[PDB]
RNA sequence: GCUUUACUGCAGGCUGUCGCUGAGGACUCUCACUCCGGGAGGAGGACACCGAUAGCCGGGCA
RNA sequence: ACUCGUACGGUCACUGAAUCCUGCCCAGUGCAGGUAUCUGAACACCUCGUACAAGAGGACGAAGGACCUGUCAACGGCGGG
RNA sequence: AAACAUCUCAGUAUCGGGAGGAACAGAAAACGCAAUGUGAUGUCGUUAGUAACCGCGAGUGAACGCGAUACAGCCCAAACC
């Protein structure tokens, strides 16, 4: 039968839509409130959690992240520029909003390492997002079967090299035929190209 | 007045001093800041790539 | 180009900000829970650096020793009062509501309780017209009739120090000292008289602008000078 | 100069004379989906868009004449080369 | 380097549209959002701000 | 930043003490205001098209412009016969 | 590019952040010598200056496959407990 877990699923397919939606505007006033990045005892998508990794364990952390909605906040050119170099309003970062999120989180918890993180919506100038961390040095992950790889030291600042799952899939990794000729094996790798 | 020789003997002003990190003498005592090393500025060590060729 | 001098402004800077570690008090309206109880006798009166202008000194029943903005006819020994039920004379506060119309006021608030915002500098004073349950007609100095809330707080009198532009500075050096105690850059050169460059009406080789001095309002600032978004000039018509 | 409207003339198509009609070349409309509209769309950016920033260029004096052979019988059309015409007019 | 009704563009300003954004061609409201107020609370309010896009102006700048 | 500031303010410009004065011109350019009508992008909406889409047309039409007015101690002008 | 704006120099120089002894990648929502076919990933040789791009100017520029190197394949989320 239908888990408990697959209602949150369901219900978050359309956060514009029924209680979800009232929940919303509720929760976000108070998550206006808030700051950058805020520890949370529980995911607020606990099927997208566990989906991701996540368990009701010691050294596991979850935290909402926020960060303004829209294209690079860029500077002018203060020297000369070609007419192709000359913009501003519509350059945009090669990074999405959820890999800065994470990065955001990662750095406010420098002992951690980021599992994975999920959307949680948005207003009209801010998105918010919910990083899963590890404590790579506690016992309780270190015998965890299924999580204790992230412990390896070759796992170190994992998100700060996109080797997380909104990393790989911002680097163009997701296709493993036509079309990732420029970003298998690494972007730098092929000269920088995607 | 000149701003060359005469312009030289206002100069009994102390900038750049020993560095207690570096051992340099480019701690500037005014900045509290190393022009070498960045000691005052930064945790980590002052260093750019065009301190050398950009082949080497 | 270079940027204007304009521009140069905006970065505050500290040829450009105002001698603040000078400065006297931010006069503001006191905060009165209600009841209207709230009294002070003037301790003394002193000039206001920021203002060229006479500010008082009030001690208050509470303790609170503070500054005030001091209007024409208030000396040591008297007697003001702040809140609701204050009486109706010179150098007391109470809202547009509670004041009779036809007096002349200064120090109004723009939002109740904000400290006062309009009609502070020497000798003007506003004019309480129309009352109402929710709006109170003020022609504020400039001529301009401001609706206000009724609870907006304002003092009565005309603030001291009226006349002060009627002797002229005849000299630089006068000029040079009072511009010493704001936050403005002095003495001025013309835009005509520096070079292309420097200004927009910089350059040629006799003093004139270039183009016409009126400004668009769209103007984007490094070119916004001269005579901005005029709907008229000149005396004539 | 004038020009009459129908007569006698080879058919390409039929192979033997017959009366043909003229017409000026009507400007057929542009679908905007051919290779070059989507390069236009695709190519242009920020700052200049190179051969998409060009504007139209001058004007001949005179144009050559840009006509259609209508052949009566068999109704198919066909082409010939133009000679410059200040201006032309269909006689009937 | 400088100028401009040189070419081409880039900021910026104004303007429409979309999102934030809700209840009942002109209108009411409050609950988001904004500001004032120590607070109770007041003003403003689906606009403004912010994000996006479109047209105009645009030697301020390249 | 201006601003511990609030039009007797402070910003942006021109002229350059006092004294006698400062004429005529709003066509062009600038700025500003108005505007029946004309012009005026995108989204949404309608039509055609396409089992969808590209795309073509239409309706509505903001700022801006046409048009009208104001203004020269705005840029400037003040001749020939 | 015998100017120059797209293009080129070049995702180069330089800048920010960070790992290891190596990194990264990796067990197909693949390929598409279209098959009755191949079978994780890097890398070397080749495919090839080929296809593709481009004021279709100057220039730019892969991949599948093949031959080699080394080979390795697994764990959750959920269902039911
Ligand atoms: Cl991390
Ligand atoms: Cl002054
Ligand atoms: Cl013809
Ligand atoms: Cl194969
Ligand atoms: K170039
Ligand atoms: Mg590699
Ligand atoms: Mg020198
Ligand atoms: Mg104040
Ligand atoms: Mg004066
Ligand atoms: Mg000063
Ligand atoms: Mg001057
Ligand atoms: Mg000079
Ligand atoms: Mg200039
Ligand atoms: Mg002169
Ligand atoms: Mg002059
Ligand atoms: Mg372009
Ligand atoms: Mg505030
Ligand atoms: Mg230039
Ligand atoms: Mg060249
Ligand atoms: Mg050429
Ligand atoms: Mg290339
Ligand atoms: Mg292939
Ligand atoms: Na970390
Ligand atoms: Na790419
Ligand atoms: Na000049
Ligand atoms: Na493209
Ligand atoms: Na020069
Ligand atoms: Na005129
Ligand atoms: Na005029
Ligand atoms: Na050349
Ligand atoms: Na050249
Ligand atoms: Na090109
Ligand atoms: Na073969």
């Amino acid at each position: 039968a239908r888990s408990a877990y697959s209602y949150i699923r369901d219900a978050w397919e359309n956060p514009g839509d029924g209680q979800l939606a009232e929940l919303q505007w509720q929760r976000q006033q108070e998550w206006r409130n808030e700051g950058a990045v805020e520890r949370i005892e529980r995911p607020t998508r606990l099927d997208k959690a566990r989906s991701q990794g996540y368990k009701a364990k010691q050294g596991v952390i979850v935290a909402r992240v926020s960060v303004r909605k829209g294209s690079a906040r860029k500077r002018r050119h203060k020297a000369g520029r070609r007419s192709k170099r000359q913009g501003v309003t519509r350059i945009t970062r090669r990074k999405d909003i959820q890999r800065v999120a994470e990065e955001r989180a990662s750095r406010t918890f420098p002992n951690l390492r980021v599992l994975n993180s999920y959307s949680v919506g948005q207003d009209g100038r801010q998105k918010w997002h919910e990083v899963i961390l590890i404590d790579p040095n506690h016992p309780a992950i270190q015998n965890d079967d299924d999580l204790s790889w992230i412990c390896a030291d070759d796992q170190a600042d994992r998100v700060f090299r996109g080797l997380t799952g909104a990393g790989r899939r911002n680097r163009g990794l997701s296709g493993k035929g036509k079309g990732s000729e420029k970003t298998r094996p690494s972007l730098r790798s092929n000269g920088g190209k995607a | 007045t000149g701003a060359g020789t005469p312009s030289q003997g206002k100069k009994n002003t102390t900038t750049h001093t020993k560095c207690r990190r570096c051992g340099e003498k480019s701690y500037h005592t005014k900045k509290k800041v190393c022009s070498s090393c960045g000691f005052g500025k930064s945790a980590k060590r002052r260093d750019y790539e065009w301190q050398s060729k950009a082949g080497e | 180009g270079r940027r204007i001098q304009g521009q140069r402004r905006g970065r505050g800077t500290s040829t450009f900000r105002a001698p603040s570690h000078r400065y006297k008090a931010d006069l503001e309206h006191r905060k009165v829970e209600d009841g209207d109880v709230i009294a002070g006798t003037v301790v003394d009166i002193e000039h206001d650096p920021a203002r060229s202008a006479p500010v008082a000194a009030v001690e208050f029943e509470d303790g609170d020793r503070r500054l005030i903005l001091a209007p024409e006819g208030v000396g040591v020994g008297d007697e003001l009062q702040v809140g609701v039920s204050a009486e109706i004379a010179p150098g007391n506060t109470l809202p547009l509501a509670e004041i009779p119309e036809g007096v002349p006021v200064c120090n109004v608030e723009s939002s109740p309780g904000d400290g006062g915002k309009f009609a502070r500098a020497s000798g003007v004073n506003a004019q309480l017209l129309t009352h109402d349950r929710n709006v109170a007609v003020v022609k504020l100095p400039s001529g301009e009739m401001k609706r206000l809330d009724p609870q907006c707080r304002a003092t009565i009198g005309v603030v001291a120090g009226g006349g002060r532009t009627d002797k002229p500075f005849v000299k630089a050096g006068n000029k040079h000292h009072k511009m010493k105690a704001r936050g403005t850059k002095w003495p001025n050169v013309r835009g005509v008289a520096m070079n292309a460059v420097d200004h927009p009406f910089g350059g040629g080789g006799r003093q004139h602008p270039g183009k016409p001095k009126s400004i668009s309002r769209n103007a984007p600032p490094g070119r916004k000078v001269g005579d901005i978004a005029s709907k008229r000039t000149g005396r004539g018509g | 100069m004038q020009m009459p409207r129908r007569f006698n003339t080879y058919c390409p198509h039929c192979n033997e004379h017959q009366e043909h009609e003229v017409e000026k070349v009507r400007s057929g409309r542009q679908t905007g989906m051919k290779w070059i509209d989507r390069q236009r769309e695709r190519n242009s950016g920020i700052g200049n868009d190179g051969k998409f920033s060009k504007v139209p260029g001058g004007d001949k004096p005179t144009k050559k004449t840009d006509l259609k052979y209508r052949c009566g019988e068999c109704g198919k059309a066909h082409l010939r080369e133009g000679w410059r015409a200040g201006r032309l007019e269909f006689q009937e």
